[PDB]
DNA sequence: GTATGAAAAAAAAAATCGCATCCCGGTGCCGAGGCCGCTCAATTGGTCGTAGACAGCTCTAGCACCGCTTAAACGCACGTACGCGCTGT
């Protein structure tokens, strides 16, 4: 049950330098939804990359590819 | 090297090869790397100029990150370029909409 | 096994530009992603402008269409001029 | 004692966090969900410890994007309280959800 | 004197050209307007009648949706009379400007 | 001036189908900027098509082409 | 026919051609167009079903485009694939935001 | 004139199959028609991008497989991947 | 239903305070910058074939004519709901 781990001060954080300055406490749960669905709909995609490379071990570049396929492209990794 | 002949830093060579092996046409006309190379160069150039400069502002002789985004998401145009792209290390330029300031 | 990079040309190019400024690994990297990404994004346009026209073959002309088509204006201009140039200076030079 | 009204430390944080660039969910948590997410597709997988940070990034990127856009939604309301519904409607829009 | 009440008759008018898939811009003032954007990128162009309608099609289909967009930002509002600053906001989150 | 040819009741239309009960006067203006910008920025590559095509005259595929770049695909045109 | 040896309608055929005409790959495994050519068929298919009865609903023995949008959209998952997509004389779905509704 | 290939036959054998006694507008065929190329072209474009990416020259139906996997929703893409293997078993055996 | 003028209330301004960011120097280390061998991929230049460059024929279908019938568009104003701003729990 690791998506605890996303603990309330951290996403604050997360919400300060997206600019907010006031938080209603039901965002705290609904962020661990969206932040689950997010990783859930990469990782898939991510993992689906490394079963065709017959890997065992997911690589950075099989996440970059997949975030690409997501529209949600992310430079620093290579690719 | 080709490179040499157009007067540019970027690989001709390498471009022309990634184009025929890139599976992107049957045929690739010896001018389109040479062009493509140049582009590519001017456009890292007017990054890393625009980063050098906030680099510069930040009294650091190394660009990290933070300096490319901020470079790049200052500039309008780079900006739409790189619309849904993600820089790691990028945070965010500071922007606090009015209406949060107190008084 | 080798794996080949952009890195040597962004740091002639950065000397170029900035002499006496230097570039993060974690920045090089970026760069390096940058350039690769719009490479597809051209070639791919290029290969697309080809395969509308029954064309086989990607000239210097087709990159040109791509650029304008994936560059904002005044970006375009000069990424069209700075592409321009490289073609005539080799056709020149032989 | 000293105390700061509501809010200021707040606008403090914000200035804080905007100006850094250091990733802002703690490393392990975050790698401990990715694998227990990962176990669902496929067992006994593993991850370059870069594929994870990679992962992390667009999360904290994705996440505050989202809170800027959801930031504005509340805004639009005259409220400066982000809540679900802000949320909810910035996803809408996104083209996120339904 | 027979009258129906503010509002009546525009809920009456979305039934109707919700139901209908028939083009909602007279063709000819819209054949005009493109020919009048075209002059801006060259001279004495010529279009291919299904072209112009091509383009008419995406228009429409194009603005219905960012209403649709638009229409539930003013609602987030607590407002039923959508207005620019409504529009402006979608746009902001749909990543068309800044 | 042929903007002014999206008639007020036109537009109306639009936001009918969009399931807008209320309208602004404001908007109608509004509307008219953001469909000229739409129009714009479509038909620039519509054409920049043609053009690389030598062509005099825009086929409805330059258009569709076009479209499908700015990430709003059309089918029932021949994509 | 290799589309009546995989019991197929589409032309099994004529997607391997495309393939190695298309700038995909140098090689393109026999398998792949069939596999291809079912899928194609299978969505094909999946849809007209839906359209199909969209058109009863309507009392009509013709599938127009409406019925296709009115199918696509009403089916969750054929929308999520259909999202950037634009159906020419689609019109919207009747939805009318509850709060617009009076008392 | 000019000999532009389609895929409208194929669309009314199969609409037959599905709903014998119903036809369709020419307006709706050429949707269709749009339809297919489009997802044609989204898969070869993440197959010769899954061969790219692991330095394959050769596209087989493994990799058109994967990318369905990736650009389907989940009930379509098993129901898709399962007529796919279905016509490969099918066509192999066919000889 | 609308301009005079003095006690409720609500905001501005200014002296203690203390608190947290900003700038200085001074300490340590770590990863940027350049040296080597080593390889792979670029140059060189002929071997060959094919794309497209070029001029012409077909016909297409996109531009301009007409004048009538028509609904759509423009406009006015009358009055009701929708906004918008104030207060108070
Ligand atoms: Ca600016
Ligand atoms: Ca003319």
């Amino acid at each position: 049950d690791n998506i605890q781990g996303i603990t309330k001060p951290a996403i604050r954080r997360l919400a300060r330098r997206g600019g907010v300055k006031r938080i209603s406490g039901l965002i705290y749960e609904e962020t661990r939804g969206v932040l689950k669905v997010f990783l859930e709909n990469v990782i898939r995609d991510a993992v689906t990359y490394t079963e065709h490379a017959k890997r065992k071990t997911v690589t950075a570049m099989d996440v970059v590819y997949a975030l690409k396929r997501q529209g949600r492209t992310l430079y620093g990794f290579g690719g | 090297t080709r490179s040499s002949r157009a007067g540019l830093q970027f690989p001709v060579g390498r471009v022309h090869r990634l184009l025929r092996k890139g599976n992107y046409s049957e045929r690739v006309g010896a001018g389109a790397p040479v062009y493509l190379a140049a582009v590519l160069e001017y456009l890292t150039a007017e990054i890393l100029e625009l980063a050098g400069n906030a680099a510069r502002d930040n009294k650091k002789t190394r660009i990290i990150p933070r300096h490319l985004q901020l470079a790049i998401r200052n500039d309008e145009e780079l900006n739409k370029l790189l619309g849904r792209v993600t820089i790691a290390q990028g945070g965010v330029l500071p922007n606090i909409q009015a209406v949060l300031l107190p008084k | 096994s080798r794996k080949e990079s952009y890195s040597i040309y962004v740091y002639k190019v950065l000397k170029q530009v900035h002499p006496d400024t230097g570039i993060s690994s974690k920045a090089m990297g970026i760069m390096n992603s940058f350039v690769n990404d719009i490479f597809e994004r051209i070639a791919g346009e290029a290969s697309r402008l080809a395969h509308y026209n029954k064309r086989s073959t990607i000239t210097s002309r087709e990159i040109q269409t791509a650029v304008r088509l994936l560059l904002p204006g005044e970006l375009a201009k000069h990424a069209v001029s700075e592409g321009t140039k490289a073609v005539t200076k080799y056709t020149s030079a032989k | 004692p000293h105390r700061y009204r509501p809010g200021t430390v707040a606008l403090r944080e914000i200035r804080r966090y905007q100006k850094s660039t250091e990733l802002l969910i703690r490393k392990l948590p975050f790698q401990r969900l990715v694998r227990e997410i990962a176990q669902d597709f496929k067992t006994d997988l593993r991850f370059q410890s870069s594929a994870v940070m990679a992962l992390q990034e667009a999360c904290e990127a994705y996440l505050v994007g989202l809170f800027e856009d959801t930031n504005l939604c509340a805004i639009h309301a005259k409220r400066v309280t982000i809540m679900p519904k802000d949320i909810q409607l910035a996803r809408r829009i996104r083209g996120e959800r339904a």
